[PDB]
RNA sequence: GCGGAUUUAGCUCAGUUGGGAGAGCGCCAGACUGAAGAUCUGGAGGUCCUGUGUUCGAUCCACAGAAUUCGCACCA
RNA sequence: GAGCCGGUAGCGGGCGUGGAUCCCUGGAUGUCCGAAUGGGGGAACCCGGCCGGCGGGAACGCCGGUCACCGCGCUUUUGCGCGGGGGGAACCUGGGGAACUGAAACAUCUCAGUACCCAGAGGAGAGGAAAGAGAAAUCGACUCCCUGAGUAGCGGCGAGCGAAAGGGGACCAGCCUAAACCGUCCGGCUUGUCCGGGCGGGGUCGUGGGGCCCUCGGACACCGAAUCCCCAGCCUAGCCGAA
RNA sequence: GUGGUUCGUGGAGCCAUGGGGGAAUCUGGGCGGACCACCGCCUAAGGCUAAGUACUCCGGGUGACCGAUAGCGCACCAGU
RNA sequence: GCGUAGGGAAACCGAGUCCGAACAGGGCGCAAAGUCCGCGGCCGUGGACCCGAAACCGGGCGAGCUAGCCCUGGCCAGGGUGAAGCUGGGGUGAGACCCAGUGGAGGCCCGAACCGGUGGGGGAUGCAAACCCCUCGGAUGAGCUGGGGCUAGGAGUGAAAAGCUAACCGAGCCCGGAGAUAGCUGGUUCUCCCCGAAAUGACUUUAGGGUCAGCCUCAGG
RNA sequence: AGCGUAGGGUUAGGCGGGACCUAAGGUGAAGCCGAAAGGCGUAGCCGAAGGGCAGCCGGUUAAUAUUCCGGCCCUUCCCGC
RNA sequence: CCUGGUGUUGGCUCUUGGUCGCGGCGCGGCUGGGGGCCUAACCCUCGGAUGGGGGGACAGCGCUUGGCGGGCAGUUUGACUGGGGCG
RNA sequence: GGGGGCCUGACUGCGAGGCCUGCAAGCCGAGCAGGGGCGAAAGCCGGGCCUAGUGAACCGGUGGUCCCGUGUGGAAGGGCC
């Protein structure tokens, strides 16, 4: 039985799970129900079409987390707020993160990323291992300052 | 004609007849019966060109049913 | 005659560790009885189907027959 | 080419060479039944919508025409426009399909796939370019006649049944489409690359088809029809016609 | 498990199929009579195809074919 | 296609061959050679010397026959017998229960039409393919009935003998297999010449058939 | 002559059948099953001295008659108001 | 008519048997028996609609197995024989 | 016909030539060859003193052949013993 999965087999895993459900058995109860279909070359193309589409959405987004990547890990990270002789009066959040570099420096980037223990403040040079792409990120430099 | 398949015919003929073997494995065979009977499949419900339901049997049924060569479900 | 089932005491049968030949009977005897029976004691019971072979040793393992029995095979 | 109102010869009356009777072919009527079909029904009868004159409607209102069964395609829209079915002596294939009787019984066998019934095609259907035949590396459509052959062979090896290739002959004759490969699109899913159906490519005769790259190459090859008059044959009477 | 075939169960194939499994797209896939090697043939599982043979209701032709109890039974107000 | 060799299961050999390992026999060699045709006595397939039955099998045909069953009407002149009941009276508590009145059932009795058809009479080329005469049973009922229909002929129906199913159903009737087979039965034609039969023996699901012999006849040596 | 030839005879708004109704049963669009022919079969329809429906008495010919005469009794449809 | 395997006759779990391999037990593939609501076929059900309900892997029903089986169908059941038979 | 000695011809290949005979059967048999046994040897032996102890042909089993083998190599299968 060329059972073209669409969910379960234990659950739902509609992920390349063809299983000899068996004759009318798997035939009637599984898909009559509506939960995938049979070989049908069309599909046996359907699955691969879209496993290939998925294949573009990963390596691509791989090429999207590799362009900002290098371009990003080279230049600076300047954000001179106010302060006294250390620390700022309103710490420094990766929130104030995005906002700047973006608008200013330019390219849009998240604010859930960047690996921040808390709201620094120590102004000036203090790098921040910023989690960009799932496997590859950006431990960039950050030089703040109380422009005074 | 209302006892066939739609997706092909298979009904009729059937020249049965039993005997009492006992050959090649020694000596020779014999004869008897002289009857004639039927022999076929079964039918399920479907539909085509505005309702119709269909019928035809297994085999075939497993087919077109899955697909449909003149009307689906 | 094609196949299966077996072969031990007078009868009916156990017997698998390859080394004791066993049980029941039933049978015989003793005890008991007025005797016999019933009970208790005891005893015997032998071609382990035959032959040959294997083995230190064969009821047991191996090799034909045979016989009994059941089913089947039947167009000379 | 000059007689006629049929077989009726009879009474009573009449058409005709300013081409009658009749011979032809194409017509217009074709009452009622019968597949019947508008509806019903014991056939040859009795019943209904639309149009219809308007008709005696003497100062009072009708037949005629018509029309429409149902299964088939499908311009689907509210479905408008095409085909069918009933026959038919004999013959044709399919669907189904038997005892007698022979075997000097009779269960195998035979009569047979006959007789019959059913459906349906035709004027002929049957069949028909081969996963064929056989073995000389030989043959080639199908069919039918002779022959092969009462042979090879089937079998209570009994009664019987009993092929075919090859050779001779009649005839000849070849073609298509799914056949997703290409492009065209139309409709969906839901945008891609899925299935879908109309257009061509090809649409295979005896192994090919596409798609790519260079040689191409640049008019006689008609089928089962399609067509024109042609001799259109016949279609009944055509008419002379030696003494 | 039946068919047809000369094949009546047979050493018994090809083609056709009643039920059940359910391959391949040219070194593919049946075939040449159990099977197997090698050789040889063919390319299926859609379709159309006049002509060559059959048959007489019809019309004609012809008869070592008939004559009214023969011929079709029925030669003429007969399938009555 | 028969003859031109054949011999053999065959391989195959071949005027020789198969058995075999032996020159012992079987088949044949030895040409004598046919072949086609015509005309005949016959033999097989044929319906096949000619008609003859009871039956089997196919497709139709019928409940205006009759047996049923469904639907729907009609019909039983008179009379007789007298149960449930209800009314009243009756010794006990009520009653059982008795009696008397009324009352009117019952596949009930006596009998017409109507349904039938034992028991005798006639009739026997009848009046008739079941009828006439005298006689008899049933006589509000598994009652008789008209009209409408349903079933069906290897199947129906059947208060059931194998009855009835269009006047003889032990499995209807017509057309078809078909001119079934038919050791039995008959039937089996113009003259004349010639000779002249058997009625036994052997084997038969064979004995009143028929194979082979024995006895006939014609052609040649 | 209930035999031959010839001529002639039977008339209905109200009698009967239909122009109304259904049970059996038969048909039968749909629906259901057959190798084919076919089987069944809803609703609707067919189906009768069962249901329903508006008259009777006398006269009058060679024959008819509740129809023809006449005297008496009615019903349904339509148009008008 | 009864009957094994097979089919459109789908899920979930409870289990014992064989087997060969690595009296035994541990495992292992193999495969056999079987007990369960379910349940999406199937069928039936209906009860006022197409949904519910009940049964449910049944069974109907198809294919092969085997069995009963005079209910029916077709044949048969010799000869002799100083009559047919019995003998 | 009664014992004892070794011995098995209680043979294969065949049989000239007859008995009985419609059929098929049935039955006999010198002698020829290969190969033995018994006897010195001349010879006898192809079961019995005989005449009953029986069966067609096909339907098959099996030990031998290496005859056929359905395109050739073979085998299923078949023919012959």
């Amino acid at each position: 039985m060329k059972v073209i999965f669409l969910k379960d087999v234990k659950g739902k895993g509609k992920k390349g799970e063809i299983k000899n459900v068996a004759d009318g058995y798997a035939n009637n109860f599984l898909f009559k129900q509506g939960l995938a279909i049979e070989a049908t070359p069309a599909n046996l193309k359907a699955l691969e079409a879209q496993k290939q589409k998925e294949q573009r959405q990963a390596a691509e987004e791989l090429a999207n987390a590799k362009k900002l990547k290098e371009q990003l890990e080279k230049l600076t990270v300047t954000i001179p707020a106010k302060a006294g002789e250390g620390r700022l009066f309103g710490s420094i959040t990766s929130k104030q993160i995005a906002e700047s570099l973006q608008a200013q420096h330019g390219l849009k980037l998240d604010k859930r990323k960047i690996e921040l223990a808390d709201a620094i403040r120590a102004l000036g040079y203090t790098n921040v291992p910023v989690k960009l792409h799932p496997e590859v990120t950006a431990t960039l430099k950050v030089h703040v300052t109380e422009q005074k | 004609m209302q006892k066939d398949l739609h997706p092909k015919a298979v009904p009729c003929k059937i020249i049965y007849q039993g005997q009492v073997v006992m050959e090649t494995m020694s000596t020779r065979p014999e004869i008897h019966v002289d009857v004639w009977s039927g022999v076929h499949p079964f039918w399920t419900g479907e539909e085509r060109f505005l309702d119709t339901e269909g019928r035809v049997d297994k085999f075939n049924k497993r087919f077109g049913d899955s697909y449909r060569r003149g009307s689906k479900k």
